[PDB]
């Protein structure tokens, strides 16, 4: 299995610099070009550049000259992209890819002067099939990762996109199971927030 | 540099129908040495990284369903989905793979049309923990409906309420092509406890009373 492991989500201040990593495995690192691609929210894919670790050759598109610097470490099979002089326009998801076939999961970069805020997670039980809810509010920045139990109820899960009110993000998620599932079996809302390194489990319990 | 132009920008079709989208380049992508067109098709479903569909203009990647077919040569290329399924909801990008910089097209957004569907509404009073913290959010879910333009209305004690309401739609569903939205009424703990009845409606109505 060819795999490309990209570094985790990043929060950086304007003017600062970040070094995104992409560790490769499952193939010969020095025999293929590693591609880097940018994607702003709701926008298309934008090619940044490429590196050939075998000999250190690099290619860039005009818009990303200076902004992006591509390097590679053969001993660790890791491709790096340094994004310098960061501005709000650099806030995006960045992918690494070997040619066209294999893609990393992407790294979300947020460029902001605002501080990290851990979310408050609330369980939402029904009023006094069944639908349960989980409220995640007052966090910064995106993203958060919400999952129900071990991701087995994902067939009936709707996790809604975060809304931004007063510089903080608020998210909610619904899970719909048959009435024989809950509260007979336990259902837990699992929320993770990398930027604040917070992981909280809230069990949906009857009111 | 090579400019990739995709058309249409977006289209909506019903499941089972055939779809053709275009990708044009400002220069030929045909490699003279091996007579292969270095054009690549990607599929990007909502919330996921781009997935390879077709490379060398017409060569399908392993795992990719046979209903996806790429064709064309030189400067004109087409992607065909012979029988669109609900899971085909995505944006489709073509990429110049012939010479650096490897430019992308602006993509073609594929959306799905389906029969009208009523939402399943559920309303949730503020949790005990949020109330203890001093806040009070009333959350309403409207799931699995179509089309997207649904009208959610709030009522407090029989009177219409609009202030403090934030709506949020999901992307179209990959399995049934329906939409879902959350509507959250946000007010302070004191503002919440000055009232009794809370109604969320689309008519499909869900409501509770603090007794
Ligand atoms: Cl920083
Ligand atoms: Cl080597
Ligand atoms: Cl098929
Ligand atoms: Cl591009
Ligand atoms: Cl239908
Ligand atoms: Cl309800």
């Amino acid at each position: 299995q060819v795999q490309l492991q990209q570094s985790g989500a990043e929060l950086a201040r304007p003017g600062a610099s970040v070094k995104l990593s992409c560790k490769a495995s499952g193939y010969t690192f020095t025999s293929y070009w590693m591609q880097w691609v940018k994607q702003r929210p709701g926008q298309g894919l934008e090619w940044i550049g490429a590196i050939y670790p075998g000999d250190g050759d690099t290619r860039y598109t005009q818009k990303f000259k200076g902004k992006a610097t591509l390097t590679a470490d053969k001993s660790s099979s890791t491709a790096y992209m340094q994004l310098s002089s960061l501005a709000s326009e650099d806030s995006a998801v960045y992918y690494c890819a070997r040619r066209w076939d294999y893609w990393g999961q992407g790294t979300t970069l947020t460029v902001s002067s605002a501080k990290t805020t851990a979310p408050s997670v609330y369980p939402l039980a029904p009023v006094c099939s069944v639908t349960l809810g989980c409220l995640v509010k007052g966090y910064f920045p995106e993203p958060v990762t919400l999952t129900w139990n071990s991701g087995s109820l994902s067939s009936g899960v709707h996790t809604f996109p975060a809304v931004l009110q007063s510089d903080l993000y608020t998210l909610s998620s619904s899970v719909t199971v048959t009435s024989s599932t809950w509260p007979s079996q336990s259902i837990t809302c699992n929320v993770a927030h990398p930027a604040s390194s917070t992981k909280v489990d809230k069990k949906i319990e009857p009111r | 540099q090579i400019v990739m132009t995709q058309s249409p920008s977006s289209l909506t079709v019903t499941a089972g129908e055939k779809v053709t989208m275009s990708c044009k380049s400002s220069q030929s992508l045909l490699n003279s040495g091996n007579q292969k067109n270095y054009l690549t098709w990607y599929q990007q479903k909502p919330g996921q990284p781009p997935k390879l569909l077709i490379y060398w203009a017409s060569t399908r990647e392993s795992g990719v369903p046979d209903r996806f077919t790429g064709s064309g040569s030189g400067t004109d290329f087409t992607l065909t989905i012979s029988s669109v399924q609900a899971e085909d909801l995505a944006v489709y990008y073509c990429q110049n793979d012939y010479s650096y910089p490897l430019t992308f097209g602006a993509g073609t957004k594929l959306e799905l049309k389906r029969a009208d569907a009523a939402p399943t509404v559920s309303i949730f009073p503020p949790s005990s923990e949020q109330l203890t913290s001093g806040g009070a959010s009333v959350v309403c879910f409207l799931n699995n409906f179509y089309p997207k333009d649904i009208n959610v209305k709030w009522k407090i004690d029989g009177s219409e309420r609009q202030n403090g309401v934030l709506n949020s739609w999901t992307d179209q569903d990959s399995k049934d092509s329906t939409y879902s939205m959350s509507s959250t009424l946000t007010l302070t703990k004191d503002e919440y406890e000055r009232h009794n009845s809370y109604t969320c409606e689309a008519p499909i109505v869900k409501s509770f009373n603090r007794n």
